[PDB]
Parts: structure tokens; C-alpha cells; sequence
DNA sequence: GCTTTTTTTTTTCACAATCCCGGTGCCGAGGCCGCTCAATTGGTCGTAGACAGCTCTAGCACCGCTTAAACGCACGTACGGATTCCGTACGTGCGTTTAAGCGGTGCTAGAGCTGTCTACGACCAATTGAGCGGCCTCGGCACCGGGATTGTGAAAAAAAAAAGCTGCA
DNA sequence: GCTTTTTTTTTTCACAATCCCGGTGCCGAGGCCGCTCAATTGGTCGTAGACAGCTCTAGCACCGCTTAAACGCACGTACGGAATC
């Protein structure tokens, strides 16, 4: 019993060991952690939801989030953001 | 030969101004202005002049705006005259500047 | 495509104009470094509200910003704008 | 309220000003139209005190 | 006295800790009152909102999550409660 | 007899508390507030401990804020003392009261 | 140049706060356990949207005259800001008082979870009228001139407040 | 307590600016028309959520200690702001 509440917490440890292996995180900062991540995924679906509806188009698709990215982060961080949400699909494609 | 005391003529403005909408920006200046910007992030690009008249009517509320703001902050510390520093501090605590 | 590179528009925002903005905001005396200080704060509004749009004309592939790209994009800076769509 | 202040500017159709001085000087339309802006509408006759002759 | 103004048990001492916090180095008498009423008014708004959710949710429990959206409403967004 | 002089103190507490990140009102004062003012909208409400404690950081974080940019009004009136018109100013500029 | 004061500067001593040693013990991050549901899969089907081709809107350029606005300079007033100076509202630091904080026990409201059953909403196709674009008109309203009214400002002259000037006590 | 000026107040015209009307003219508000495509009708089917019943979580009340924090009061320094220039 106790519900089933999910969280990104296992994924947040998963990066956090990709780049510091030793250091570990409180369950508040955790908590944070885990608020920052729906709050920008809202943003980003948000933008992208708008952007599709805007241009009577049915599907989000990556360039949609693609576009609310340039719109929603900064441009040192949209570069890079970018660079990265690029970079992943191309990987994925060429997998399979 | 008549002469009006320096503010007199600034608060018939003020109320001539109030009073009326039409925008206070030259059309074309605005508009070469509005095109100059744009070039930096593409070119070649047209705009609606509903578009450039929607710019105009945006633009002109924020700074309207923000003039009433950077009056009150000139009056708070004791003054009549907006100075620079006004507008920043109306800016720093709008948030719109860190 | 028959000239179209543009010049330096910002002094076009005169004195005047700047006077008479302040007048609608009930100023009454202004000084001297206010004209300079406000062409850059209207820049970086300008600079700001037509990225954005501009961003919403090249996402629906346009080469012509439309009044609702202007429109969504203000509403995106939370400066909702009423009377030209939307 | 649009209409009184359009009444009361002495014409007969509403226009954007009208709106305008219907929205701000309500209490609340004006809180619920905080972060919106209306084009054509200029403000509200609003000069402060200390501005005015002695 | 000490009697049912809630309000009044948030402390100058409290008060001014927090004008500290946020750099303040000397304190008006006056403003430990305009304090007080400005944190009611914040309280007022976001509590509003929150029971809002509560009597939506058909709850007579007010949960962290119905502040927290309250919050966001708010323009207040808080990170570490359920964001 | 060691006597620090005006402010000189204040200077201490400012840096000790910018430092610090723990809530600084008394958290059953606080919650007897909050309690006080949720029956204005509803009768015998329960609250999650963490319900309180989600309001108590959003009103301190609000408060430290409005005090930093209440500060800067006065430092921009050439005074180090903030008073009622600091905070109605800021609070009139963040366009929180009309 | 000298001496005589304020002010400024330097030097010395007091005290918090930090960091280095020595330590202990509690509590939750972390990670393993054991079950479960949400991610994955290949199949099938329908239509979103890429594309290419077609129409024709409306956006861009260019001109030349008219005149409103911007422009730049002369002129002086009221503003900004520096300085001084006075009354007290604040900060500091004591001792006395207060209730928050903590840890704990005991009660139950109510949060939430499970299974059942059907009222209500999706979806479909056929039906038709509400609301779209088009287009025509005539009355409100923008602009003008002329006459009435309101308010400003200078100049002349008063009322008063304040300043500089007295002897006395 | 004066005599002698500055400061502040008052009154009298001159002049500009704004105000209000009718006259005039242009064009877009308003509305009618005819055709369309989206709202409506009447039908079907499936499941979202209302509902009763039960579980046990965590919210509340209470109590009794130990301080740390709030409190109130004495005292004066550095501040706000008035006044001048
Ligand atoms: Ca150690
Ligand atoms: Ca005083
Ligand atoms: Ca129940
Ligand atoms: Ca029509
Ligand atoms: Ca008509």
C-alpha cells in the first residue's frame, strides 16, 4: 500500500553520477530537484502545445519543442540546449 | 513681451497628451527602427503593417508606463526631474534588469 | 533583391517624441541623460518583443511577420496587447 | 461602462478610449485587465500633487 | 491582553531578522505594522486560492500540493513541496 | 564598558542571516496565523504539517525580497533608515497595489 | 610667525567570528528486496501535413510637393544639491519574563483506496439554419472657423513679516 | 520696543489658450443578401466517475520539562530633514 507516487529522482542520481561520481543530495534538494524539472517540462509542452495550435498543426513534434526551447532559455543556454536535443535525436535515429 | 514660468507649458502638455491615444512615435522612424532591429536575427524579412502598428502601440504603452514609475521615483526621493537613475531603479524593481 | 540594408534609425526617436511620452506619463521636468537612457531601454524592449516574434514567422516557415506573431509574442513578455487579433 | 463614458465624451459609438476609461476606472475589470494593454487607448487624467503650482 | 490577533505574534524581533536577510541596516518604528499588514494580504491571496483547491477536491484538508499550485497562480512558483 | 556603535551590530546580523537559510518567524506563531486567517474562507480545515511549511517559506522568501528592493528605494531617497513609503513604493512598482 | 582649536589621522586594545585541533551519536541517504504496472512490441488503419502548383493580396519602392515638426541657439528662472544644524527616533545591551520547542502518548477524522454499476459524453451521419463574406448607404463624426470663457502673469501697490538698530536695567 | 526694509499678499488689466457651437463632407458602421459549412438532431456504445464500504495515515490534543527568544527599560549616537545658500 502507501499510493505510488512516480518522481524523475532516479534519473537526477543517474545524472548527478555522471558528473560527480562521490558527491550524494538531501531529500529537500532532491525535492527541488525533482520541482525543477516538471516546471521547465511545463514550460517547454506549454510553448510547444501554443506553437502547434498556432499554426493548426495536430502533432508536437521535436521541432516544436525545438522552437519553444529558442523561446523559453537563454541564448548561451538555448545554444546549448539545442546543440544537445539535436544531438540526442540524431543518435536515436541513427540507431534505429 | 509675454513669457510663460518654466512647468507651466510641461502640465498643459501633460494634460494635452493624457487627454488623447494617437501615438506619440513618428510612423516611418519607428518603422525604419522596427526593420534595422529584425535585420539582426533575419533577413529579408517583410512585416504586416498591422504588425508594425502592433509594435508601435506595444512599445509606446511600456515606455508611457514606465515613465509614470520612474515619476514616482524621482518625487520619492525629493526631486521633479527623472534622472537616469530613476529609470533603473523603476526597471531594478520591476525586475526587468538585475 | 532592389535595396533594403538599413541605417542608423535610432535617433529618429527624437527628443520631441521621448518629451511627449514622458508628458503622457505626467513628467514634468526632465533631465538631460534621460533621452539617451531611454532609446537604449526602447532598443532592448524592440530587440526583445522581435526575436520573439520572429522566432513564430520562421517556425511557420513565413518570411513575413504577421500581426498575431507580434501579438504572441507580447503575450509571451506579459505585456498582453488587445485589438490587432487573437 | 464602456457606453456611460462614451455617453459622457458626448458620442454615440464606442471606441477604444471609452473602453479604456470604462476599464481603468473600475476597481475591478481594471485588477482583472492588470497585465493587458489596449491600443487606441491612452491613460487616465492622472497628474501628480506636488507637480501642480503652488 | 495576549488574546485571538494572530497576526501580532509574528515579532519585531522576527520582522526585523528578515529586513536583515534582506540587507536592511536601520528600521523605521513604523514599519513592523506595514509589515504586518503587508504579510496578511500575501496570506489572504495565496490561502484564498489553496481552500479554493481544497473545496474543489471535495477535501477538508488543505494539502501542500493546493499551496503550492496556489502559489504558482500567484506568480509565487515554489520549488520542493511537489512542484 | 564595550559599546558598539549604531548599526555596527546590524552589520553583523545582516551578514549572519544572509549566510543562513532558516526560517526567522516563530513557526507556531506563524501557523496560528495561518489558521486564523484560512477559517475566513472555511470552517474546521485540517492542514499536512508541510501545507504550513510551504506557506511559511513563500511568505518569508516574499518579505526578504520586498525588504531588499524597499532598501533600495530608501538608499535612492539618500537615506539608510526604510519606512512605509520604501515598501508602498516598491509594492507600487512591482504593481502589487494600484 | 605663534599660539590655539577643531578636525583628521594614526595606534592600540577589545571582541566577535573562523578554523585548527581533539571528540561522539543520531538519523536518513542509500541501496537492497520483492512485487507490479507502465513501457515495449509488431501489427493494422486513417489521416496530417509535405509537397507542388496555383491565385492574387498586400507589401515594398519610388516620386514631388506641402507644411508640420524638429532643430539649434539665446535667455533666465527655479530646480538640485551641498552645507549646516538641531531634536530625537532609533540601536545597543542589560535583566526579567515568556512560550516555543521538543519528545512523548492517545484518539479518530478523514484521506484515499477498491469494486461495482450506469448516466453521460464521444462519435456518427444526415439535416438545415446561423453566421460567414460581400456589398451598398447615409449619418456620425472629424475638421474648421469664429466667438465666448477661462486662466496666467506682469506690474503697481498694499499688508505684514522680518531684519537691523536702539538704549536701558 | 523701533525704524527701515525685504518678504509676502493683493488688485488691475492684457493676452494667450482652451472651450463650445454650427457647418461641411467623407467614409465606415450598420445591415441586408445569398450561400456555406458548422451546429443540431437522433441515434449507438463504452467507460469515467459517483458511490458505499473499509483501511490506516497522519493530523490534533495534551502534557511537562528546558531553554532560547521576546520583552521592557536606560541611555545616547547617528540619523532624518528642516533651513539656507
Ligand atoms: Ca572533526
Ligand atoms: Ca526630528
Ligand atoms: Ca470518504
Ligand atoms: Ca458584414
Ligand atoms: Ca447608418
Amino acid at each position: 500500500k502507501r499510493s505510488r507516487k512516480e518522481s524523475y529522482s532516479i534519473y537526477v542520481y543517474k545524472v548527478l553520477k555522471q558528473v560527480h561520481p562521490d558527491t550524494g543530495i538531501s531529500s529537500k534538494a532532491m525535492g527541488i530537484m525533482n520541482s525543477f524539472v516538471n516546471d521547465i517540462f511545463e514550460r517547454i509542452a506549454g510553448e510547444a502545445s501554443r506553437l502547434a495550435h498556432y499554426n493548426k498543426r495536430s502533432t508536437i513534434t521535436s521541432r516544436e519543442i525545438q522552437t519553444a526551447v529558442r523561446l523559453l532559455l537563454p541564448g548561451e543556454l538555448a545554444k546549448h540546449a539545442v546543440s544537445e536535443g539535436t544531438k540526442a535525436v540524431t543518435k536515436y535515429t541513427s540507431a534505429k | 513681451p509675454h513669457r510663460y514660468r518654466p512647468g507651466t507649458v510641461a502640465l498643459r502638455e501633460i494634460r494635452r497628451y493624457q487627454k488623447s491615444t494617437e501615438l506619440l512615435i513618428r510612423k516611418l522612424p519607428f518603422q525604419r527602427l522596427v526593420r534595422e532591429i529584425a535585420q539582426d536575427f533575419k533577413t529579408d524579412l517583410r512585416f504586416q503593417s498591422s504588425a508594425v502598428m502592433a509594435l508601435q502601440e506595444a512599445c509606446e504603452a511600456y515606455l508611457v508606463g514606465l515613465f509614470e514609475d520612474t515619476n514616482l521615483c524621482a518625487i520619492h526621493a525629493k526631486r521633479v526631474t527623472i534622472m537616469p537613475k530613476d529609470i533603473q531603479l523603476a526597471r531594478r524593481i520591476r525586475g526587468e534588469r538585475a | 533583391r532592389h535595396r533594403k540594408v538599413l541605417r542608423d534609425n535610432i535617433q529618429g526617436i527624437t527628443k520631441p517624441a521621448i518629451r511627449r511620452l514622458a508628458r503622457r506619463g505626467g513628467v514634468k521636468r526632465i533631465s538631460g541623460l534621460i533621452y539617451e537612457e531611454t532609446r537604449g531601454v526602447l532598443k532592448v524592449f524592440l530587440e526583445n518583443v522581435i526575436r520573439d516574434a520572429v522566432t513564430y514567422t520562421e517556425h511557420a516557415k513565413r518570411k513575413t511577420v504577421t500581426a498575431m506573431d507580434v501579438v504572441y509574442a507580447l503575450k509571451r513578455q506579459g505585456r498582453t496587447l488587445y485589438g490587432f487579433g487573437g | 461602462l464602456a457606453g456611460n463614458a462614451a455617453r459622457d465624451n458626448k458620442k454615440t459609438r464606442i471606441i477604444p478610449r471609452h473602453l479604456q476609461l470604462a476599464i481603468r476606472n473600475d476597481e475591478e475589470l481594471n485588477k482583472l485587465l492588470g497585465r493587458v494593454t489596449i491600443a487606441q487607448g491612452g491613460v487616465l487624467p492622472n497628474i501628480q500633487a506636488v507637480l501642480l503650482p503652488k
